[PDB]
């Protein structure tokens, strides 16, 4: 259900604009967590506050596949998202 | 006027209470962002009051408040079991809160 | 020992009430810093308290402590008045609200 | 009562550092509010709250050679009354 369509409105080589649906009034949460790295093989985060549904992902790697992952604050809400997606 | 500000304070300690069950683990954004206001204004709303009027009865008749409306809101909007005990009860609290405010 | 605690938390309730008469409007700093960790305290505690005691049991006395050491404190510290009537009005409010949050 | 004893730490062409005597903690406030404006100019006042747990207090953006008057203020004037000072920077 929360959060849901994680897409990338805008990417360069070396860095990824993603967005979201953060729901709506019942459904927003306080905070959203995304994380980025290689699709293969440490992974790197950082959280979003719950009111806004749009994130910038930087310093990729151009050439080389990222996941990208947003997680709600809890399990209790729907499910996280991950999209794979090459710079 | 420090007493019509404790019956708003009051009103509010129900407001955040009930919010804060409405949000998760404090997770949810709009319950949630309804306690924390909740609470500032409840707890500022309170020191104002408590700055002229005795304590003991600012504290009793903002939990009383507190307490009343919870039992208002839990009967209303929640379906709750309307015992004698409790209308006696609410009948005590309202019976000190006008009693207290007479004797000022 | 969960009891013990609860009564803890309910004291805490009588210092952050106690030290927000101090502060005069969250307006002098270390009152209103008492305050606001005494009801932290408090929260926690009771939380705690409340994860192993019933939670209408538990929050009559929680409050009924806060409430009647609001009262006690404040005739004692800051003077407040002692009226037949107002004790009688606070012993029917503080025993209204110690009834509505048992009996839920 | 308090503040006291307002005085210019430090000092740049376009800031100041002003301290100031909190008291003793049952003195202390939970913000001091500061006002800065050029004297007698036209110009309106600018203001911002400083924690009651400082001092001190950085005041920036301002006109070289301009002298400004400063005041340091407790939440209520129950306490006591806002004391000022008047530096050129
Ligand atoms: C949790 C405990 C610690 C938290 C304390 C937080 C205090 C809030 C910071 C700002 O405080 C407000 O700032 C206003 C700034 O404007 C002040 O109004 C002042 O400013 C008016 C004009 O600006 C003046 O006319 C008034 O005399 C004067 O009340 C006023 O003092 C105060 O409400
Ligand atoms: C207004 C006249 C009647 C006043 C008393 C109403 C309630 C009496 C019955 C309470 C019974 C509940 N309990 C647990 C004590 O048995
Ligand atoms: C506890 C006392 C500290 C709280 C300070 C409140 C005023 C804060 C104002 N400001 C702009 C610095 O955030
Ligand atoms: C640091 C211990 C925890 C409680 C905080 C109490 C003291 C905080 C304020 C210190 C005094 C502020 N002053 C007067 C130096 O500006």
């Amino acid at each position: 259900s929360v959060p849901t369509k994680l897409e990338v409105v805008a990417a360069t080589p070396t860095s990824l604009l993603i967005s979201w649906d953060a729901g709506h009034w019942w459904e927003w949460v306080t905070y959203y967590r995304i994380t980025y790295g290689e699709t293969g093989g440490p992974v790197q985060e950082f959280t979003v506050p719950g009111y806004s549904s749009t994130a910038t992902i930087s310093g990729l790697k151009p050439g080389v596949d990222y996941t990208i992952t947003v997680y709600a604050p809890t399990s209790d809400y729907g499910s996280p998202i991950s999209i794979n997606y090459r710079t | 006027m420090a007493w019509l500000i404790l019956i708003i304070a009051g009103i509010f300690e129900v407001v955040w209470a009930i919010a804060l069950k409405y949000s998760n683990g404090f997770t949810r954004l709009i319950p949630s962002m309804i306690t924390l206001i909740g609470m500032l204004i409840s707890f500022y709303l309170l020191s104002q009051a408590t700055k002229t009027l005795p304590i003991g009865t600012a504290y009793a008749i903002w939990t009383g408040i507190g307490a009343l409306g919870a039992v208002i809101c839990g009967i209303i909007f929640f379906k709750e079991p309307l015992t004698a005990l409790r209308i006696v009860f609410m009948i005590l609290l309202l019976t000190g809160i006008i009693g207290l405010k007479a004797t000022s």
